[PDB]
């Protein structure tokens, strides 16, 4: 809301959700932070689960 | 060994001290272990295997994530340890993120 | 009196505060529907006392 | 992020069938993963990258 | 016998598998203390208490710091 991304349609705003990874004690928060961006429905067949996981690794780095 | 004196031997391993130079550490170890002596929860060894693989993927290593799949395999395949869940829970508690410690095979 | 007046207010305040913090804790485990907690505590004074209480083993 | 996107855009917008979108998305992924440092041969550069990522915060202190 | 020396080998194998897990997870334990933790864990133990014992025992030689 603070930045100018509140013009967006609710669908793309809805698909994103923050995803935790598991923590080992004394690990920094930068390693445990990845967005999920799930997609459900028929579009999940078009963009599969494996694609999303490789994108999450890209997101980490 | 009886479990109480085997608790004293562990305190001889960690510190340099002997079993007669100190007995307060063995007293404290019996104090901690002996109030909940049995496993206070049930085993969830599958879940934490799915968490240690998530540890090796988080540091972006995939050859070690498939090596750990065999390291978790051999423990179940041999079964000389009564609770395979307790040693992995222990190693999970005593681990802090090494930021990719290293890997090797040693032959 | 100050003990048929003030001590009764204090005892009621103790029990109400204890059950209020119990309510906030047992509502905090619940959950987008956590907005009731965030509305109820807007600025606050003594409605948060300890984040988690737990005993070992 | 721009050539892969342009290539992906052209191969998805032309499509007459859904497999032509899917087979383009996988190539978009498979050129990100190789132009970045997350392959098994670019792994050594990722290992060397830790030294850079260490000395930058070392310099702050 | 033969099956009792096959078991003496089959303990030696597990002790090295857990040793590999110990170094890739970077636990403070090495081979000697792991050989004590396995025998405790054989009889059945709460590891929730075991981890507290070891986080204290490693901190008691930091009192000679």
């Amino acid at each position: 809301r603070a930045t100018n991304a509140q013009f967006d349609s609710p669908e793309i705003l809805r698909r994103l959700d923050v995803r935790l990874l598991e923590v080992s004690p004394g690990d920094t928060g930068w390693d445990v932070f990845s967005l999920d961006y799930h997609v459900d429905g028929p579009i999940a067949t078009v963009f599969t689960r494996e694609c999303m996981s490789h994108y999450l690794r890209v997101f980490n780095f | 060994k009886s479990p109480n004196v085997l608790l004293q031997n562990l305190c001889c391993r960690i510190l340099g001290r002997s079993e007669a130079d100190v007995a307060q550490q063995f007293q404290y170890a019996v104090r901690v272990i002996g109030s909940n002596f049995a496993p206070t929860v049930e085993r969830d060894e599958f879940l934490v295997a799915e968490k240690i693989k998530k540890e090796l993927i988080r540091q972006r290593r995939e050859a070690d994530a498939a090596l750990f799949s065999e390291l978790h395999r051999k423990l179940h395949s041999q079964g000389v340890l009564k609770n395979k869940w307790s040693i992995l829970y222990l190693l999970l508690s005593l681990s802090e993120d090494p930021r990719r410690q290293p890997s090797k095979v040693s032959s | 009196l100050v003990s048929g007046f003030e001590a009764t207010i204090n005892k009621f305040d103790k029990n109400f505060s204890a059950h209020l913090l119990d309510l906030l804790a047992r509502l905090s485990i619940y959950s987008g529907m956590a907005s009731v907690i965030s509305r109820l505590d807007f600025n606050g004074f003594y409605t948060e006392r300890l984040e988690r209480l737990s005993a070992e083993r | 992020l721009e050539c892969s996107w342009d290539e992906l855009w052209n191969k998805v917008q032309q499509a007459q069938d859904l497999d032509h979108i899917i087979a383009a998305h996988e190539v978009f992924l498979d050129t990100i993963i190789s132009r970045c440092l997350l392959d098994s041969d670019s792994r050594a550069l990722l290992n060397q990258l830790r030294a850079v990522f260490d000395q930058i915060i070392e310099l702050q202190n | 016998a033969a099956a009792a020396a096959a078991n003496l080998n089959a303990v030696r194998e597990t002790m090295d598998v857990l040793l590999e897990i110990s170094r890739i997870l970077n636990t403070g334990l090495d081979m000697e203390t792991l050989s004590i933790c396995v025998r405790l864990c054989e009889q059945g133990i709460n590891p929730e208490a075991l981890s507290s014992v070891i986080k204290e025992l490693r901190k008691a030689t930091e009192a000679l710091k």
